[PDB]
């Protein structure tokens, strides 16, 4: 969230962080901004993009 | 260095001097302010005189407690002087003194 | 990566060398202040002498005193030999002349000297002697003492630089020497590098005869040799980042062609000369400090004075914008 | 692998310290413990903190720990007891640790399993922010002074304190 | 980038090698001073005053003057504890 | 002049300095083509790696 | 796997830090340095996270938290010096006497 | 430039005479031509003169310490809550420093260092109510806890404050740690230390299946570490014997400050924030044992400073009741509670400092004290009545809410533990009185009479707790206004 990245430049999920805060800072109802949040921890985390590429893995050894 | 004065809560007076400087709020000192830097000091030396007696120490002791006192003095009018000019205390003198200058 | 063994044993072993002929240069140099020879039998000129001494260190038996640290005591010299060679790998001689080119090589070298005050404390505690040991607390306290105002001489040298490349801080050196500007802080470096190694006028472990016995003292054949050898390359190490720091490293003294034909290994080498004399012949010049005397110096004097040259240069630089 | 070493050499000196019979022992396990420390700093990319931690970890905070240990002179028989009746409890307590606390990030952050093909042709290389490349010093110097300079001052408090401290409780001038 | 580091490492392996072989050749053929732990303590700060330092050190032509004075406040708390710690005899030795 | 004596071992502590300079320096300019480049960022690394390809693949 | 690989190592080291509490009851020396093993293995957390995360404020807090490290050491230190001279030993039995 | 740190111009005031009365003390104290004076009271009396200065620079730039606070957003967060929390602490620092000057120059405890301590952890706590990052809350956490430890151990003789400060330090090194972990485990999980982040990311969600383990357990972590700080049940058992075995005004200034700035930080962490009803299920958990404890142990004791310590454990848990129920009256009957509590313990303290002057340690030491001063065995009688809860006396206000809290709520198991504890501490506090007024024991003990500093505190505040609840709308209106600046 901070913005300061390790190498001197914006960090990585800075501006999925950013877009998330301004579409809290209006918007009554969180689950309203819920894609934003879910993009800005998908970006710390790559969990849905490693979860896939498993399954891709998975489905290669089943094939195999 | 970005800096950014703007207060959570606004003024509720007229703004003679958003960000006034160092100098111009030393030279607003009104009266009351020097009376109220007086007060802090002349109380602070008392306490370091009354207090340095035991010890035997009462003169050094005045002047431990009058470089204290001269500094919340000076602290506080200029807290009262520069929140006069930003508007954030009653400023009747500023306002009248800005209107004409 | 095949060849990097190479290169490390071509700095170790020409290093091991120097050290053997340092101890010798020691002799010669002193003994020629006091009108006599030294060395000059062992070899013509006594050139053979360090491979002699050697020779009867590796035939001499060991000791090993019945203690409860047999690993402990005979690990203490290993660890203050290893952490002397591995301050090399970052010693740049020439233009990319330099095994490691560390970016963060000033604070690399900090790390190395911090580290090395714990084979002095090994060997003073394993050697179950309490003389030992108290010499060994002593002479702890000391370079810990001293390691402070390196540190600030070193933080002065990285203003003026802005980076902690050893190469850099040489190449930043084109315009003047930093010895120039901050000749005072060069004398502070090269005080503190003398009480750093416990060397004279500092050296409480060779103070056997003011009733003052060093950490070592229990140590016999090879074990007492890698302290030996350790100290004296930590000299040459102490030599070494004088001239970088201060001397410019490889420069030469003026940028003419002229200087420009000898090569700059030579320019480093002959500025390292120049300062391991300086320590023979302050060894050869004076008494020594009491251990509350040369404490009283680190913590009175000299810190007060790093720091002040630390705020000065900061503020000179800060001041009329000639920051790098 | 190499994170295995590390990770063992880690877990064995830790056990060391923790078990080590003689205290001076255990600060010398203490030392290599943050020797491991700063290999994985230095897998990291962070050389400024892997540097540090020798020069402050070992350098100067085991070594005041050695200083006092030694001048201790702890007998055993004042420190020892058998530990063969803990087993059980940190059987216990590590284990529900264990399954816990080793495995938190494994819901949050699942690990790519690594495939027989070869990823690493998909890694995308940007130039721009290799133009000028900070080092970890300057990164963190960019910040310590100027945005965050308030946490910088109260730490010289938290020194200031200690030095007091120090002084106050344990001096006795001749 | 952290290539450089390698070259240490097997500069470490190497002189282990030559110390083992260089030791290992000849076997063919309850009085605490206070002073120690206060010393200690006076090293410990200032360890970390140079620490402080390095990061500044590199970072003065980007923080400039508002980084200059806060690094002289730290200075001013520190050289105030050193003060303190001066006059109550932490310094002397006899 | 026979002050000389001393300064034969000075002398060789010099010439070994000289020695572990430049015997590193030439073995790794004939193990890499080209010597030693002061100051090898993130820029050059990826320079020599995409000109492994740029040259192999020509 | 690098970063559930980095997080289990300080992990060990903090459940290490817990053990040596746990298996230290006559040994507060040890305690005192199971102590600081969790410290340790806190701050490579934060150190960890930052790469991860591509953020410096794991950074700054690690550099602090090294800090506070330092002081909580010496000053445990003076107490540990000022417990042994009153009491001449570190026996825990010497340090039991305010209960109930 | 310079009017951006009209932010922090208390901290500025204090720190600054902090220093000035450290450089004043080693001056003086070390001087031979001076006879080396005691300077504990001289530097005691110039402390007590810079915290009120720094009360007045606060109470009346209430405004300015707002300003510029997009440039200080990440560093701290001022308003209202946080002005009148301060103010508080202040006030409790400047009372505790008036009760220590008989100790001072009667046991002749000359170091002047004492009062530098109690300053700079003043400045910590400051700093504690003003954090808005867990980086900023746990750096203030430890420049507080350090001065403890330091000043727990101030008798560097005594076999009892060389315990306490051991205890001390390694039980708060421990809990500081996990509070670490779990601000580690909160950084990782969420890429954010900053209150305003943490709480964006945190709403809306809870536990909606898809829990973050490491929030949860990063959360879970920061609530041990301020349930050690409040000395909440089962992280209690450093609080008897550090309280016991401190000198006596270290004792009376950690059992009042500390709360005041810790539940400052748990209002704006977690009230602010978003896990939910796990973590106030936490504290109603530690509310229940840490009440039941309390009362059980505190009838144990034959001592008064252990006595009250285990007063203060029940109480805490009494307080947090109001935490756990969730709503705006909740919070502002915690804060009432904190406020009466305060005034209660540091009238409590007030009298055993003076009783302190002949040594007084166990609670048959009391004896015959309705004839020896009669005035002062009335005011102590009630305190203890206070204490007890008995309307309409102060401390009725939080056994009100307690059970005002359990009806609502539906929590009938809190009200019964309440009905039972209340009755438990009500004996125990009326054996004191018992001892004071109905015992005749053969030998009596004759006290010193107290200084003219504690008869005048001991006055006010026993005025306030008798009459407190005539004219009870000023506390009421203040705890209500900082309950809502919480959230707006
Ligand atoms: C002063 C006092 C003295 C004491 C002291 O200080 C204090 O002295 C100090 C001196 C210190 C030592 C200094 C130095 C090191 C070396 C370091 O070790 C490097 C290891 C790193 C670098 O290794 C490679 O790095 C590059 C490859 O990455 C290589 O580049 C190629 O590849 C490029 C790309 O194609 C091409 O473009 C290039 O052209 C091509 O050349 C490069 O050559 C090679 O170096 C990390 O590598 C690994 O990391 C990988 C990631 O995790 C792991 O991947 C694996 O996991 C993946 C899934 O996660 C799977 O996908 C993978 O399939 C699967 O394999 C895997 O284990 C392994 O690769 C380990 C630490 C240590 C010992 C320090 C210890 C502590 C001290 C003793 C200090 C001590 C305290
Ligand atoms: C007691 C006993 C007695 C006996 C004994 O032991 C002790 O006594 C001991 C005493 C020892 C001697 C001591 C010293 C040397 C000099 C060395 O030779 C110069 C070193 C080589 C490289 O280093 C230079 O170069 C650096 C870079 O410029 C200089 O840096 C500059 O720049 C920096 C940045 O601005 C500034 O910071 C610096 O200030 C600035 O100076 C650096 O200073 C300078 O040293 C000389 O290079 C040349 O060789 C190249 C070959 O490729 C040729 O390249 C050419 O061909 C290419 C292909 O077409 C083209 O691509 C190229 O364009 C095109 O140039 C070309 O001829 C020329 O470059 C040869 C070894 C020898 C004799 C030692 C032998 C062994 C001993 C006799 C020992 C003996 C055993
Ligand atoms: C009086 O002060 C002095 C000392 O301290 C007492 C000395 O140790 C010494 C001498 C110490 C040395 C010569 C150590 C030199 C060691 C080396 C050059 C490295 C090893 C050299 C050897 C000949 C050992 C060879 C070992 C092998 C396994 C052979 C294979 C290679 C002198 C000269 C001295 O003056
Ligand atoms: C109804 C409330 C709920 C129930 C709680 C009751 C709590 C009390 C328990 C009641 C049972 C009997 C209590 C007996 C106490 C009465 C005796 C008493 O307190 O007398 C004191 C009197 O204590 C006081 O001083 C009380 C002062 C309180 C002032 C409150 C009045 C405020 C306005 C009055 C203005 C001044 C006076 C105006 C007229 C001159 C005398 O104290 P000594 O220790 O004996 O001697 C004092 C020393 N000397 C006489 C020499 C000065
Ligand atoms: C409200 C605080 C105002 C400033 C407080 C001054 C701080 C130091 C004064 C402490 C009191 C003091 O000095 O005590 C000495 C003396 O006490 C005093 O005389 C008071 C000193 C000054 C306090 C009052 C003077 C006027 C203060 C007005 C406000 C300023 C010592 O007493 P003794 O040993 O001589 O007792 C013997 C005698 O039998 C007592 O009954
Ligand atoms: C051993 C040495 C001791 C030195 C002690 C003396 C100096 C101590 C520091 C005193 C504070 C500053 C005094 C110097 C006055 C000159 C300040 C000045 O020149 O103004 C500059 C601004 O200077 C400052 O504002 C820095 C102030 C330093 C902070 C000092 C702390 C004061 C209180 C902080 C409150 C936080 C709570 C404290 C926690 C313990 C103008 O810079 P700029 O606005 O043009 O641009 C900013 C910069 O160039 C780009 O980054
Ligand atoms: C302790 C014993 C209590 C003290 C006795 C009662 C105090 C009465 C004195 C005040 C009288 C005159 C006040 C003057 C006044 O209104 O000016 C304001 C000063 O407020 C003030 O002077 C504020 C005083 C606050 C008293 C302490 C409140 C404690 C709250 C309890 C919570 C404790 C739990 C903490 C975790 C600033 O003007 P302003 O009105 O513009 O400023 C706030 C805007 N928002
Ligand atoms: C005698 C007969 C009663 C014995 C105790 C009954 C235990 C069961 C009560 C129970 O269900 O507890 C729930 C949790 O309360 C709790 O707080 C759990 C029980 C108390 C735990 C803390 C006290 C432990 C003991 C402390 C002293 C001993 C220390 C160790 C020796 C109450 O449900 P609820 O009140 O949440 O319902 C809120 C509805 N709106
Ligand atoms: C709300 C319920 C109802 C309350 C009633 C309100 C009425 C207002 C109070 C009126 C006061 C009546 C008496 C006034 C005349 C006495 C003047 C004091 C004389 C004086 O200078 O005292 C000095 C000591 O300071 C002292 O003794 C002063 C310090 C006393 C402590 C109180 C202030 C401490 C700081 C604030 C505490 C706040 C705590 C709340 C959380 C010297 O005395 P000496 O010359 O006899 O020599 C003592 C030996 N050293
Ligand atoms: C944080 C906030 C904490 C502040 C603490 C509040 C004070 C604690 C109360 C303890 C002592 C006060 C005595 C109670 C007053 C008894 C009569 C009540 C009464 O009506 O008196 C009014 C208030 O007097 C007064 O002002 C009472 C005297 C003050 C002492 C004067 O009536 P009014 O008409 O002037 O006021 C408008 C409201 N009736
Ligand atoms: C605030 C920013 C920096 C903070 C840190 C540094 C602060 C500065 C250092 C303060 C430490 C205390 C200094 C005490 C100096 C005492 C001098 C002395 O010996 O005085 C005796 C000396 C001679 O008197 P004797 O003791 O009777 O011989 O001076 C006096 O006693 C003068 C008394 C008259 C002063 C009244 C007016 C005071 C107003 C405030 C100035």
């Amino acid at each position: 969230a901070s913005g300061w990245g390790i190498t001197g430049n914006k960090g990585r999920c800075y501006d999925f962080w950013m877009d998330f805060s301004e579409c809290m800072s209006h918007c009554r109802e969180p689950k309203d901004c819920t894609l934003l949040r879910e993009d800005y921890l998908e970006c710390l985390h790559h969990s849905k993009e490693f979860q896939r590429r498993n399954r891709i893995y998975k489905e290669e050894q089943r094939k195999l | 260095m970005n800096t950014d004065i703007t207060a959570l809560e606004k003024a509720q007076y007229p703004v003679v001097d958003r960000n006034p400087a160092f100098t111009k709020v030393v030279g607003n000192f009104s009266t009351l302010d020097y009376l109220r830097f007086s007060t802090i000091t002349g109380i602070s030396v008392t306490v370091g005189y009354l207090s340095g007696i035991k010890p035997g120490i009462k003169g050094p002791s005045m002047v431990t407690g009058g470089l204290i006192g001269l500094m919340g003095g000076f602290m506080y009018a200029y807290q009262n002087s520069a929140g006069r000019l930003m508007g954030f205390f009653p400023n009747d003198g500023e306002v009248a003194s800005y209107q004409k200058r | 990566y095949i060849a990097v063994p190479a290169e490390i044993l071509g700095i170790i072993l020409p290093l091991l060398l120097g050290v053997a002929f340092l101890v010798l240069a020691e002799r010669k140099v002193m003994a020629f202040v006091q009108r006599r020879k030294g060395p000059d039998v062992v070899g013509s000129f006594g050139l053979l002498q360090p491979l002699a001494d050697g020779l009867k260190l590796i035939l001499k038996e060991p000791i090993s005193p019945s203690s409860a640290n047999f690993f402990l005591f005979r690990m203490a010299p290993v660890a203050t030999f290893m952490l002397s060679l591995v301050a090399w790998a970052v010693v740049p001689f020439d233009y990319g002349m330099v095994l490691s080119d560390l970016n963060i090589g000033l604070l690399y070298l900090f790390a190395i000297s911090s580290l090395g005050v714990y084979g002095i404390i090994i060997a003073g505690r394993s050697s179950n002697s309490k003389y030992a040991f108290l010499g060994a607390l002593r002479s702890a306290a000391q370079m810990v003492s001293y390691e402070v105002s390196i540190g600030l001489i070193l933080i002065t040298v990285l203003i003026c630089v802005g980076s902690c490349n050893l190469s850099e801080i040489v190449m930043a050196q084109k315009q003047i020497w930093f010895g120039i500007p901050l000749f005072p802080v060069l004398v502070m470096f090269f005080i503190s590098c003398l009480a750093e190694t416990n060397r004279a006028p500092f050296d409480l472990p060779e103070a056997e005869a003011e009733l003052v016995a060093g950490y070592n003292v229990e140590y016999s054949s090879m074990g007492f040799a890698l302290f030996f050898l350790g100290e004296y390359a930590n000299m040459i190490l102490m030599s070494g980042l004088c001239t970088l720091f201060f001397l410019g490293g490889w420069l030469p003294i003026l940028d003419l062609p002229i200087f420009k034909k000898i090569p700059g290994s030579i320019w480093f080498s002959i500025k390292v000369l120049f300062f391991l004399f300086l320590y023979i012949w302050v060894r050869a010049a004076f008494p020594r400090y009491r251990y509350d005397q040369l404490m009283g110096l680190g913590w009175k004097v000299f810190l007060p004075l790093s720091l002040a040259w630390v705020v000065s240069v900061s503020g000179l630089l800060v001041t009329f914008q000639w920051l790098p | 692998m190499i994170l295995s070493v590390l990770s063992s050499l880690a877990l064995v000196s830790g056990l060391m310290v923790v078990r080590a019979k003689n205290p001076v022992h255990s600060v010398l396990f203490f030392i290599l413990v943050f020797c491991d420390t700063s290999g994985l700093l230095l897998l990291l990319g962070l050389d400024f903190f892997a540097m540090i931690f020798l020069v402050v970890y070992i350098g100067a905070i085991a070594v005041l720990f050695l200083f006092v240990v030694m001048m201790f002179h702890i007998q055993i028989a004042e420190i020892h007891e058998e530990v063969l009746r803990y087993l059980p409890v940190s059987g216990i307590i590590g284990l529900i640790f264990w399954w816990e606390m080793f495995f938190i990030l494994d819901n949050e952050s699942i690990p790519l399993l690594p495939t027989q093909r070869n990823t690493t042709s998909l890694r995308y290389t940007v130039y721009a922010g290799k133009v000028r490349s900070w080092t970890n010093l300057e990164t963190l110097g960019n910040l310590l002074y100027t945005y965050y300079f308030v946490w910088f001052l109260v730490s010289s408090l938290i020194l200031l304190v200690a030095m007091i401290g120090a002084i106050v409780l344990t001096m006795h001038r001749t | 980038m952290m290539l450089e580091f390698a070259p240490i490492f097997i500069y470490l392996v190497i002189s282990l090698l030559v110390s083992l072989i260089l030791l290992g050749v000849p076997f063919l053929f309850s009085r605490f001073d206070i002073r120690f732990y206060l010393v200690s303590i006076l090293f410990l700060i200032f360890d970390l005053e140079v620490t402080f330092f390095f990061p500044w050190a590199v970072s003065l032509n980007k923080i400039d003057l508002f980084g200059f004075w806060s690094m002289m406040a730290f200075l001013f708390i520190l050289t105030i504890g050193f003060l303190y710690e001066w006059k109550r005899g932490a310094l002397d030795w006899e | 002049l026979v002050w000389l004596e001393a300064m034969l071992p000075l002398g060789i502590i010099g010439g070994m300095l000289c020695i572990m300079g430049n015997s590193q320096y030439y073995i790794h300019k004939a193990y890499h083509g080209r010597p030693k480049h002061i100051g090898h960022d993130e820029w050059d690394v990826a320079m020599e790696r995409r000109d492994k390809k740029v040259v192999e693949k020509a | 796997m690098d970063l559930i690989k980095y997080f289990t190592f300080s992990m060990i080291i903090f459940i290490l830090g817990i053990w040596g509490i746990l298996l230290n009851r006559r040994n507060i020396l040890i305690m005192l340095m199971s102590i600081e093993l969790m410290l340790l293995a806190v701050n490579l957390n934060f150190l960890v996270f930052s790469v991860s995360l591509d953020d410096m404020m794991g950074q700054v807090f690690a550099l602090l938290v090294l800090t506070v490290a330092a002081a909580e050491s010496a000053i445990g230190l003076a107490i540990f010096v000022i417990t042994f001279r009153v009491r001449g030993t570190i026996a825990v039995e010497f340090i039991n006497s305010i209960q109930g | 430039m310079f009017n951006l740190f009209l932010a922090v111009f208390p901290e500025i005031f204090i720190i600054n005479a902090t220093f000035i009365l450290l450089i004043h003390g080693v001056v003086f104290s070390t001087s031979k031509k001076y006879d080396y004076p005691p300077l504990a009271s001289n530097v005691g009396w110039l402390g007590l003169l810079s915290v009120l200065i720094t009360l007045l620079l606060l109470a009346a730039g209430a405004p300015l310490l707002t300003i510029a606070h997009l440039f200080w957003n990440n560093l701290f967060r001022r308003d209202n809550f946080t002005y009148f929390c301060q103010i508080f602490l202040l006030l409790s620092t400047a009372g505790t420093i008036s009760m220590c000057f008989d100790f001072f120059d009667q046991e002749r405890f000359d170091a002047f260092e004492f009062i530098v301590l109690i300053l700079l952890s003043t400045c910590g706590m400051l700093f504690m109510i003003s954090a808005y990052d867990l980086i900023a809350m746990y750096l203030a956490i430890e420049l507080q806890s350090l001065c403890f430890y330091v000043i727990a151990a101030s008798k560097r003789k005594s076999e009892f404050s060389t315990e306490a400060g051991l205890k001390y330090l390694i039980l708060g090194a421990f809990s500081s740690g996990i509070l670490l972990f779990g601000c580690s485990m909160i950084y990782g999980s969420t890429g954010a230390t900053h209150f305003d982040q943490l709480a964006k990311i945190l709403t809306g969600y809870e536990i909606t299946g898809a829990r973050s383990s490491g929030i949860f357990m990063g959360i879970l972590f920061i609530a041990v570490g301020f349930l050690f700080k409040i000395t909440a049940v089962p992280f209690h058992m450093w609080a008897p014997d550090i309280y016991e075995g401190s000198p006596t005004p270290v004792t009376a200034f950690l059992s009042i400050a500390p709360k005041i700035s810790i539940f400052a930080n748990i209002l704006r962490v977690f009230i602010y924030g978003s896990y939910g009803a796990t973590l106030q299920q936490i504290f109603f958990f530690c509310s229940i044992a840490s009440m039941i404890l309390g009362a059980l142990a505190a009838m144990a004791q034959t001592k008064v400073k252990r006595l009250l310590a285990y007063s203060s454990i029940g109480h805490v848990g009494y307080i947090c009741i109001g935490f756990s129920c969730g709503t705006i009256e909740g919070i502002q009957s915690l804060l009432i509670g904190i406020f009466i509590y305060a005034l209660m313990t540091m009238d409590a303290f007030a009298i055993v400092l003076a009783l302190r002057q002949t040594r007084v340690k166990y609670i048959a030491d009391l004896g015959a004290l309705a004839k020896t001063n009669p005035i002062l065995a009335i005011t102590f009688s009630i305190t203890m009545f206070s204490y007890a809860g008995i309307p309409p006396l102060a401390g009725f206000c939080s056994k009100f809410y307690l059970f005002f809290a359990a009806l609502g709520c539906g929590a009938y198991f809190l009200a019964l533990v309440g009905v039972v504890t209340s009755v438990i501490g009500c004996f125990y506090y009326i054996r004191l009185v018992k001892r004071m007024f109905f015992d005749t024991p053969r030998t009596w003990i004759l006290y010193e009479p107290m200084d003219r500093n504690k008869s005048l505190l001991l006055a006010m505040t026993s005025f306030f707790i008798t009459l407190f609840l005539l004219y009870p709308s000023p506390l009421f209106s203040v705890t209500h206004q900082m309950a809502l600046s919480l959230y707006l």
